[PDB]
């Protein structure tokens, strides 16, 4: 979670703070695709184990 | 522009980020710019709610 995955802020709330939807949409898109990819890796690892 | 901020943007006429259309503008000096100075046009810069 702490990792940014290319995004400019770790905590999503800090992004919400000043970044506006025109840029916030793309920023959160990058962040959420990164986090979801990490969760996908974790669930796959759990599946094999 | 979708999501841009400003007095015209948030106070006058906002536009969704999912907007699907065209913005077509041209200088209207030959039409609007006159000796009267066309001050009838107004914007609502100050407003309680965007």
């Amino acid at each position: 979670l702490s990792s940014n995955f290319g995004a400019i802020s770790s905590v999503l709330n800090d992004i919400l703070s000043r970044l506006d939807p025109p840029e916030a949409e793309v920023q959160i898109d990058r962040l959420i695709t990164g986090r979801l990819q990490s969760l996908q890796t974790y669930v796959t690892q759990q599946l094999i184990r | 522009a979708p999501g841009q901020t400003g007095k015209i943007a948030d106070y006058n006429y906002k536009l969704p980020d999912d907007f699907t259309g065209c913005v077509i503008a041209w200088n209207s000096n030959n039409l609007d710019s006159k000796v009267g100075g066309n001050y009838n046009y107004l914007y609502r810069l100050f407003r309680k709610s965007n």
